[PDB]
């Protein structure tokens, strides 16, 4: 069938150019004009703009014409992305999607890529446990928490994916000073305490840092 | 029944009007085999307006008309549901709330001749703006100054017509191009005209 | 430019009923020419890239459910479902595309009507090793809450601190049909130092009265 793929996924401080793709592939692909649309943090679909493949561009709308960036190279089946001195609000999760006509319906979309320009360096994530002894009654349930970590949040692991059930991972959440912190929770029986190992397993690729912590409560001298 | 309309008499022929006398056929009584065309690799512009990719093939329609001309290859832009220029305006107006579709594929290899051809036409010069679907074959001899024009050809008042200079070294711009049109009659009246996979098949 | 607006932002109900979403268009844009209404509607997965469900509000799309259909009169369109399942949850919107410019829709957020519950609330006091990085962390958390409210506030010895909180609410589970929030408070290691106790006062629809989870520091 007809399918599209993007790339370009990246870091990046404001003021700076980037380029991304959209790449796709079909029987007939000349039919699909081919339209950008953003999903900022908050909800909402924007419907940034439009173009085809040949021919030109259908009007971009109002608001976004001034960072226009729309498409080249229209032999080989990709749309670039061409703006620069990007806002620290654009970034932001962007699709492309496709339609026969000029007023059609988006039929087939890609797999989106988001982008960051939150101007601060790649920082190591610091990974801290969370541990009950006073209230360790009922079904207690412990975790991690990773703070400070700027780049990018790369998944926790559980004693290598032992344990799945019950575990309730965080989204990131920013702090005032640009960077990122969440935390991981999972449930266990108040009598299952040091009957089992539990070790979060931090993964940050962005970083290349991968920490296994071990996590239970400690008793005074 | 196979009760096919023949796509090839309106592409595969090799016999086309020029943009000024854009050759019509009446499409009714058959089913319209839309996935032949959009998997052909050789048209270099197809645009729709008002149709679905997917559901194409299982749509149902009271008739369809096939427009057929050939014009060079930068007038492509100028056809659509609302644009301006020449042929837009004095050889071939597509209405704004155009239902249909436009195919369109280089006719170098076929229409130009060694030192150009020139018996494609098209219509240079109108006194009001042509209106949608109206084809304007009047030999009638345009004024352009302030002079009374009139006889059989005048000073300043030039025959309306001119034909292409088709040469396959001129510009791609320049090199010719089949164009076919593609109007979707849906009225309140028997549907006649459907796809291999709508309700009715 | 026409105003795509949708009529319920969030939308709660239970599996196997009927639910109805309706947009608000600024100037009736459906047969123009041609007997369709010509607008559509979208449903986005969370994490997900959105997918169509019916073209022109009047054409179900290949691999769609046979209980998902939609009807549109001038202006407005409601987009109606046979029976709600857990594969269905996701965030909805409109489409316009009879202009040329699009609006889209603000966005209609899915609960499921079931298993209205109480929260699990845990308090957790900053680590010890974080005492050398000179910040100070605490975390309170709720697990399996279903009704989405979760209002909560901190106190250090009872003085509210609203200002310095942050919370983080999850997705709806597929798993308990439940939500769970974090909220990670902020403070430094100075003031850490002058304060005793630190509480967490959540405050939640499933509690017939409003519960705290207190720690004391040095235990
Ligand atoms: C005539 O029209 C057909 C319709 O698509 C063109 O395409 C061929 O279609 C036949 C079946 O009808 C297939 O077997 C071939 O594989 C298709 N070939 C191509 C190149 O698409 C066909 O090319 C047309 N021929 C001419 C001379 O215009």
């Amino acid at each position: 069938e007809v399918q599209l793929v993007q790339s370009g996924t990246e870091v990046k401080k404001p003021g700076e150019s980037l380029k991304i793709s959209c790449k796709g592939s079909g029987y007939g692909f000349i039919t699909y004009w081919i339209g950008w649309v953003r999903q900022m943090p908050g909800k909402g679909l924007e419907w940034m703009g439009i173009i085809y493949p040949g021919d030109s561009e259908t009007r971009y709308s109002p608001s976004f014409q001034g960072q226009v960036t729309i498409s080249a190279d229209k032999s080989i089946n990709t749309a670039y992305l061409q703006w620069s001195s990007l806002k620290a609000s654009d970034t932001a999760i962007y699709y492309c999607a496709g339609g026969s006509g000029i007023s059609t319906p988006m039929d087939v979309w890609g797999q989106g890529t988001t982008v960051t320009v939150s101007s601060a360096s790649t920082k190591g994530p610091s990974v801290f446990p969370l541990a009950p002894k006073s209230t360790s009654g009922g079904t207690a349930a412990l975790g991690c928490l990773v703070k400070d970590y700027f780049p990018e949040p790369v998944t926790v692991s559980w004693n290598s994916g032992a344990l799945t059930s019950g575990v309730h991972t965080f989204p990131a959440v920013l702090q005032s000073s640009g960077l990122y912190s969440l935390s991981s929770v999972v449930t266990v029986p108040s009598s299952s305490l040091g009957t089992q190992t539990y070790i979060c397993n931090v993964n940050h690729k962005p970083s290349n840092t991968k920490v296994d912590k071990k996590v239970e409560p400690k008793s005074c001298d | 029944i196979t009760n096919l309309c023949p796509f090839g008499e309106v592409f595969n022929a090799t016999r086309f009007a020029s943009v000024y006398a854009w050759n019509r056929k009446r499409i009714s009584n058959c089913v319209a085999d839309y996935s032949v065309l959009y998997n052909s690799a050789s048209f270099s512009t197809f645009k729709c307006y008002g149709v679905s990719p997917t559901k194409l093939n299982d749509l149902c329609f009271t008739n369809v008309y096939a427009d057929s001309f050939v014009i060079r290859g930068d007038e492509v832009r100028q056809i659509a549901p609302g644009q301006t220029g020449k042929i837009a305006d004095y050889n071939y107006k597509l209405p704004d709330d155009f239902t249909g579709c436009v195919i369109a594929w280089n006719s170098n290899n076929l229409d130009s001749k060694v030192g150009g051809n020139y018996n494609y036409l098209y219509r240079l010069f109108r006194k009001s703006n042509l209106k949608p679907f109206e084809r304007d074959i009047s030999t009638e001899i345009y004024q352009a100054g302030s002079t009374p024009c009139n006889g059989v050809e005048g000073f300043n008042c030039y025959f309306p017509l001119q034909s292409y200079g088709f040469q396959p070294t001129n510009g791609v711009g320049y090199q010719p191009y089949r164009v076919v049109v593609l109007s979707f009659e849906l009225l309140h009246a028997p549907a006649t005209v459907c796809g291999p996979g709508s309700h009715h098949h | 430019d026409i105003v795509m607006t949708q009529s319920p932002d969030s939308l709660a109900v239970s599996l196997g009923e009927r639910a109805t979403i309706n947009c608000k268009s600024s100037q009736s844009v459906l047969y123009s020419s041609i007997n369709k209404n010509y607008l559509a509607w979208y449903q986005q997965k969370p994490g997900q890239p959105p997918k169509l469900l019916i073209y022109w509000a009047s054409t179900r799309e290949s691999g769609v459910p046979d209980r998902f259909s939609g009807s549109g009169s001038g202006t407005d369109f409601t987009l109606t479902i046979s029976s709600l399942q857990a594969e269905d949850v996701a965030v909805y919107y409109c489409q316009q595309y009879y202009s040329t410019p699009y609006t889209f829709g603000q966005g209609t957020k899915v609960e499921i009507k079931r298993t209205v519950a109480a929260p699990s609330v845990f308090i957790f006091p900053p680590s010890d090793e974080q005492l050398k990085s000179g910040t100070a962390s605490v975390v309170c958390l709720l697990n399996n809450f279903y009704p989405r409210e979760a209002k909560v506030q901190w106190k250090v010895d009872n003085a509210l601190q609203s200002g310095n909180s942050q919370e983080s609410v999850t997705e709806q589970d597929s798993k308990d049909s439940t939500y769970s929030l974090s909220s990670t408070l902020t403070l430094s290691k100075a003031d850490y130092e002058k304060h005793k106790v630190y509480a967490c006062e959540v405050t939640h629809q499933g509690l017939s009265s409003p519960v705290t989870k207190s720690f004391n520091r040095g235990e």
